[PDB]
RNA sequence: AGGAUUGGCUCUGAGGGCUGG
RNA sequence: CCAACUCAGAACUGGUACGGACAAGGGGAAUCCGACUGUUUAAUUAAAACAAAGCAUUGCGAUGGUCCCAACGGAUGUUU
RNA sequence: AUGACUCUCUUAAGGUAGCCAAAUGCCUCGUCAUCUAAUUAGUGACGCGCAUGAAUGGAUUAACGAGAUUCCCACUGUCCC
RNA sequence: GUAGGAUAGUGGCCUACCAUGGUGGUGACGGGUGACGGAGAAUUAGGGUUCGAUUCCGGAGAGGGAGCCUGAGAAACGGCUACCACAUCCAAGGAAGGCAGCAGGCGCGCAAAUUACCCAAUCCUGACACGGGGAGGUAGUGACAAUAAAUAACAAUACCGGGAGUCUGGUAAUUGGAAUGAGUACAAUCUAAAUCCCUUAACGAGGAUCCAUUGGAGGGCAAGUCUGGUGCCAGCAGCCGCGGUAAUUCCAGCUCCAAUAGCGUAAUUUAAGUUGUUGCAGUUAAAAAGCUCGUAGUUGGACUUUGUGUUACUUUGAAGAAAUUAGAGUGCUCAAAGCAAGCCUACGCUCUGUAUACAUUAGCAUGGGAUAACAUUAUAGGAUUUCGGUCCUAUGGGAUCGGAGUAAUGAUUAACAGGGACAGUCGGGGGCAUUCGUAUUUCAUAGUCAGAGGUGAAAUUCUUGGAUUUAUGAAAGACGAACAACUGCGAAAGCAUUUGCCAAGGAUGUUUUCAUUAAUCAAGAACGAAAGUUGGGGGCUCGAAGACGAUCAGAUACCGUCCUAGUCUCAACCAUAAACGAUGCCGACCAGGGAUCGGCGGAUGUUGCUAGGACUCCGCCGGCACCUUAUGAGAAAUCAAAGUUUUUGGGUUCCGGGGGGAGUAUGGUCGCAAGGCUGAAACUUAAAGGAAUUGAC
């Protein structure tokens, strides 16, 4: 059964943007998943993005740009203190210059940089670069 | 020697034990 | 797909997004709800209540002109049966695989269906015990099951 | 595939726990049978020499190994000890205390030499290699 | 190594499927796997049919025909030459020679 | 198979029936 | 208010005696034979012998199988 | 040393599965082991078995026995006497 | 649990009485440990693996138990008592014994030092400034381990190169003068006293014999196709291999290589992504349970403020031994270290320094509330003021029972999640009963007459007593041809003649209903071809075993003939197959194409037909498959999944760790048995194996 709607929008868009797509639908739609999309579009990973209201859960169409090589959820969300940023970064992400790694923390989600200068731990949710 | 018959062989072989050690309890 | 078995069939209703009455649709409120009453009383199930509606009266969905589910409707009235109608229905399959089962030993098939069909029973009289749907003692027993349905 | 939820810590540890022994390097050393061998864990070992034998070397070689059958003192068990380099067998004399070692692959035949697993160190207190370079010579005569 | 994709056999979606025993020796085999030939042909053979016309008893008479299915085995098909050995291309080629 | 207990005397506790609103 | 006798425990006590007479299994490790209970040479043999349940074979559909009888008839047979 | 194997005479068929110095072995107090200070006894093995062997039933077998047998513990006037 | 007893005191610590509880797949109980625990140690990109007897902390013991005195403190052992085990002395009547304190001895072993000096330092103890201290220190032994660092430097000749010439560089047991500690020794210093070090008079180097060793020189792997010897011998060789008369590998010489006062050989870390949480495998290499159900476990759609219910998580802080680790300061000559020192030249100074970080998990305390878990909700025992009654109680409060108000009064949505209902269908799905079919065998009747059968060829076998063959009829038992397919149904096994009955089911359709009820599953369950087992029935055909005829050197086989069990059925067992797609299940995503099966929607004009069926065209959902293709994957074969994987993580179960030994031994469990399930070790071995290539056959 669907247990990380996460996943599966993270997984269609990175299967559609190896395939060259330029749209991209994601369904079902989350808030958890709307705010993951927002810190990819902040860093200009994605286009735009447009919630479609059905009525039950909404569907996400989102605007692919070729920028993005590779996005995916981390399962389990393990836990994240400050001091132990650094390892995940040097695990997840290509490099130390670009790439993020996307946190669950109090207070809300957002990108590893950001953490470090809220100095806020939280769960990983995924990555993006 | 072809496994089945080899097995075969074995089956026989677990006999003989089975009686003999029961000859003696 | 299916719980017991290899189907993956997706056929299912699929509710338009207008949740308002129609137009053309005039009946009231307190006028369907007292249909409901009237249906329920004749020993129609919530399933049953709303196909006759539908095909009948042309209310497509309680809600939209009530505002309320058929099920919750009865609870107010006390019409509500003891046993839920989905667990009622598995009962009495059960029921019949048995009566058929004793004339037919060797009916494999069945014997195989009968656990099935039980398994089922026990799975949704735990979910009804844990929301308070049926007495908390309340045990399927396949020696007095014939009693409680039909 | 693996099991990955969050509270399945015991899973994954119980799992990993019976699957070790499958792995014959960690079952050799938990299983408790290496006390049962004739050295018993100890790197070396004490003996006197029974009687001087040669073993056939294994094919495709052909020579004739000179080994020494020597029984342990500490446990009084009986093994076979290879005695390297040329000629050193007429050093070693039946009933006399040899140090023995392991030939080198911890408990495994070694070469062409069928099922010999230990060789000669010392021989009544004097190492075999001073004897065969006449650094010095054993204490009689 | 696997030879072929339907493992030399015709079984999709089922269990069991009940043999046929050769024509030639008799071996049991599934039927989905024999080799299946229906040969029609005259019951008089080319070489005595005008014999036979020249000695008809009757004015108009049109000589019936013998319809046999034979099922094979695949030693008895590849002996008897029903079928041969193929190359590897070959071997995928599933409509009948001219 | 194997082991322990057993007398006398003076006591203690437990196990009931029928009547009475 | 009236009750019968089963069980359990404690103290004290005698020269450690006390199921005080009477009554009343010795026990264990194996082999052979017969499965067992039963029966047998009255008056020298009680057994490993006979019988036994179980197993198998044979005959017979009544104008019959087995058997008795001098003859007539009869037993199995109130049977199948 | 033994004889899987081969050769040869030959039967209606050449004793198979099992079992054994057995209540069945002459030789014989057979050979080995075990039990004993010492055992023609007992038990376990071995088998070219004078002369074992399959409802003339073969091989086993819990329970049973006023059935035959060997040993050990208890017990003792059986004995030392 | 109650009441006592005992104890410094709590407590089944113990007694009496009473109750029937307590623990457990979240592993109780029991077993193993060559198990004292921790601080820590080794190795570590990260995670991790292994170790931790030993100087700091805690515990425990004093040959094995037990008991006890004294005392503030002991169940003390350099205190006592007893037993047991060892053992000393004796005038044989007795008496005295405890080194796992220091040294030393024996024994055990692969394995470990002086029967030395001293209380001077550190500190402890007593009546005590003073005595004592095998604690502790000092020296001896000490290649456990660790640090620094000699065994030559320079110049001129001869010889040999580089940039005819001339500057630079390299060799020589040549020739020269210089330097110096190993050693030795006046002395002083060192020390409790000695000794060593440091310092220093004299002495102390040319083959500076003041002599560097340990392993190698085929490959891995730095270094010889040198010379003599040996001749598949002797030996080497961790692995691959070398040696059979011309050995790069053995035994030697020479030369060369590596490390170097060190080096070789005989548990554990690394290598090992060959234990994989990070991070491995299971189509064919080792590895998906035959199939489905199912509890615990593990994992679970979306939705609630954006612009005193209980927890996890995160942030910060407090607490937290030292030593070790990291690390700041500091020129012990450097260094391993140490915790010292520095400053100036007075009767001294810098208050000299002796930082700081790290420290899982659990616990304590603040801030945050996204994610996530549990709990909760509709006859509100609801929130909210207000007005009473009653009861209890202080210098009003509390409890309880009511009235009248206030308010938007109080229920998220219906997952291309799941369940259930309904509708018309579909299917070789299952059970029961029943209909039919030709063939085979047998018999009867009738007909005919010498062969028939079988084989590569023959023979066993049958036959004028009529075989084989032909027609008709009957019985018996089995089987269900053709149709029949890269088609259908079923969880799998499996399911195929007709019709009836019984219950069940997928898919499709649905503006029906419930509203998370779900996914996968230890334990535990249902089903599970064939063969087999017990008994009854049946017994055509076919047919293990058996017998015989052939073939053959032999033929216990293949071929042929006869035939027992069996093959069919019922009742009861067995639970195993290449039970295969050699591929577990659920979910999402990612190419194209036609055909086909079931259902439905739309379009259309034909039917020797009764709106519909059959056919034609378009499309949707579901199913068995196939074809092309790589942008993918893979060791490849190949796969549209076996793809979306070092750019590694959707959930979950089972399962593999070189080849054998071995699915064997043993124990347990199931079975009447056959056997099933569970399941080793000793030992052995350098390959076995997968895919593909060229040859040869
Ligand atoms: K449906
Ligand atoms: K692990
Ligand atoms: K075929
Ligand atoms: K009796
Ligand atoms: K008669
Ligand atoms: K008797
Ligand atoms: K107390
Ligand atoms: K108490
Ligand atoms: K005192
Ligand atoms: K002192
Ligand atoms: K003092
Ligand atoms: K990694
Ligand atoms: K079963
Ligand atoms: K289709
Ligand atoms: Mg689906
Ligand atoms: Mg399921
Ligand atoms: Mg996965
Ligand atoms: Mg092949
Ligand atoms: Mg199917
Ligand atoms: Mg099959
Ligand atoms: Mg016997
Ligand atoms: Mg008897
Ligand atoms: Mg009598
Ligand atoms: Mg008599
Ligand atoms: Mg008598
Ligand atoms: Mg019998
Ligand atoms: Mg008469
Ligand atoms: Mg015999
Ligand atoms: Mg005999
Ligand atoms: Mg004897
Ligand atoms: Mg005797
Ligand atoms: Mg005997
Ligand atoms: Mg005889
Ligand atoms: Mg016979
Ligand atoms: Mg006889
Ligand atoms: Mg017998
Ligand atoms: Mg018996
Ligand atoms: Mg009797
Ligand atoms: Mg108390
Ligand atoms: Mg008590
Ligand atoms: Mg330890
Ligand atoms: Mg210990
Ligand atoms: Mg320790
Ligand atoms: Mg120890
Ligand atoms: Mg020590
Ligand atoms: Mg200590
Ligand atoms: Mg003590
Ligand atoms: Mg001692
Ligand atoms: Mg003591
Ligand atoms: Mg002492
Ligand atoms: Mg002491
Ligand atoms: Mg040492
Ligand atoms: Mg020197
Ligand atoms: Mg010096
Ligand atoms: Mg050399
Ligand atoms: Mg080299
Ligand atoms: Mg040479
Ligand atoms: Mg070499
Ligand atoms: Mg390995
Ligand atoms: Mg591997
Ligand atoms: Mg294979
Ligand atoms: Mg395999
Ligand atoms: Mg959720
Ligand atoms: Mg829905
Ligand atoms: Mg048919
Ligand atoms: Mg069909
Ligand atoms: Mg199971
Ligand atoms: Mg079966
Ligand atoms: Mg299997
Ligand atoms: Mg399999
Ligand atoms: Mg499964
Ligand atoms: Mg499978
Ligand atoms: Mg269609
Ligand atoms: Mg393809
Ligand atoms: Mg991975
Ligand atoms: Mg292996
Ligand atoms: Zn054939």
């Amino acid at each position: 059964v669907r247990v990380s709607v996460l996943n599966d929008a993270l997984k269609s868009m990175y299967n559609a943007e190896k395939a060259g797509k330029a749209q991209v639908e994601l369904r079902p739609s989350s808030k958890v998943i709307i705010k993951f999309l927002i810190v990819m579009q902040k860093h200009g990973y994605i286009g735009d993005f447009q919630y479609v209201d059905d009525h039950r859960v909404g569907k996400i169409v989102v605007e692919l740009n070729g920028r993005l090589n590779k996005c995916g959820v981390i399962s389990p969300r393990f836990d994240v203190g400050v001091a132990t940023i650094e390892g995940w970064t040097a695990r997840l992400l290509p490099s130390r210059q670009f790439g993020y790694i996307v946190l669950t923390t109090s207070a809300g989600i957002m990108d590893h940089e950001e953490a470090r200068r809220k100095n806020v731990g939280g769960k990983v949710l995924g990555f993006f670069y | 020697m072809r496994a089945k018959w080899k097995k075969k062989r074995m089956r026989r072989l677990k006999r003989k034990r089975r009686k003999m050690r029961q000859r003696s309890k | 797909g299916r719980m017991h078995s290899r189907g993956k069939g997706i056929s299912a209703s699929a509710l338009p997004y207008k949740r308002t009455p129609p137009s053309w649709l005039k009946i009231s409120a307190p006028d369907v709800e007292d249909n409901i009453c009237k249906f329920a009383k004749k020993g129609l199930t919530p399933s049953q209540i709303g196909v006759i509606l539908r095909d009948s009266h042309g209310i497509a969905q309680v809600k939209s002109v009530t505002g309320s589910k058929i099920l919750r409707i009865l609870k107010a009235h006390g019409l509500a049966p003891e046993i839920p109608e989905d667990l009622y229905h598995l009962i009495k399959k059960a029921v019949a695989i048995r009566k058929h089962l004793e004339r037919n030993r060797k009916d494999k098939d069945s014997k195989f269906r009968l656990i099935l069909v039980e398994s089922r029973i026990h799975r949704l009289a735990r979910y009804y015990k844990k929301t308070k749907k049926l007495p908390p003692v309340w045990k399927y027993e396949s020696t007095t099951a014939s009693t409680l349905v039909a | 595939g693996k099991t990955r939820g969050m509270g399945a810590g015991r899973k994954l540890k119980s799992h990993r726990r019976r699957q070790r022994w499958a792995d014959k390097s960690y079952k050799k050393s938990h299983l408790g049978n290496e006390w049962k061998k004739p050295f018993a864990g100890s790197s070396h070992a004490k003996g006197i020499v029974l009687e001087k034998i040669g073993i056939e070397a294994k094919q495709p070689n052909s020579a004739i190994r000179k080994c020494a059958r020597v029984q342990l003192i500490k446990n009084g068990k009986k093994i076979a000890a290879f005695v390297p380099n040329d000629g050193c067998l007429n050093y070693i004399e039946e009933n006399d205390e040899v140090l023995i070692a392991g030939f080198g692959r911890k408990g495994h035949a070694v070469g062409d030499i069928p099922g010999v697993r230990f060789k000669v160190v010392k021989v009544s207190g004097v190492s075999l290699l001073a004897l065969f370079k006449e650094k010095k010579e054993k204490p009689r005569s | 190594t696997f030879k072929r994709r339907n493992g030399g056999r015709n079984k999709h979606g089922r269990g069991h499927v009940k043999f046929i025993r050769c024509s030639n020796c008799g071996k049991c085999c599934p039927k989905d796997k024999a080799i299946k030939r229906f040969l029609v042909r005259n019951i008089v053979e080319q070489a005595a049919v005008r014999d036979v016309q020249e000695a008809c008893a009757f004015e108009l008479y049109t000589l019936p025909k013998l319809y046999l299915k034979m099922q094979y085995c695949v030693s008895c098909a590849i002996h008897s030459k029903v079928v041969r050995v193929r190359s590897r291309t070959d071997r995928r080629v599933r409509e009948p020679p001219q």
